[PDB]
């Protein structure tokens, strides 16, 4: 579960830097 | 899609900063 | 797992910051 | 392989950054002697 | 040998990120 965690975690700060 | 999530996810972060 | 362990501590550490600001908002 | 090339350019911006901002904490540390 | 450049980079930016 670590990649998925990992994966989920750079969309996330992908989105976060899109809505900044 | 999930190669495909990461690259794109990376490419956008590497596109804002550059 | 070294790409695994980094991300997550980033992802983590992102996260936290934004949860802060959000009590500052 | 894209990806890869990103996350160089990640690292190069945030190695430039951290160079950046351990230059001003020097001009910092110079100021307050 | 630039995969593995770009995975010790992130490496060094959570390393970054701690001591921050």
């Amino acid at each position: 579960p670590e990649v998925k965690s990992a994966i989920e975690g750079i969309k996330y700060i992908a989105e976060t830097m899109k809505s900044d | 899609p999930e190669l495909r999530e990461v690259v794109s996810s990376i490419s956008y972060i590497a596109r804002q900063l550059q | 797992r070294c790409c695994v362990d980094a991300v997550n501590f980033v992802a983590e550490s992102t996260r936290d910051q934004e949860a802060t600001g959000e009590e500052v908002s | 392989k894209p990806a890869v090339d990103g996350a160089n350019f990640i690292v190069n911006h945030m190695r430039d950054q951290n160079n950046y901002n351990e230059e001003k904490d020097s001009w910092n540390r110079v100021a307050r002697t």
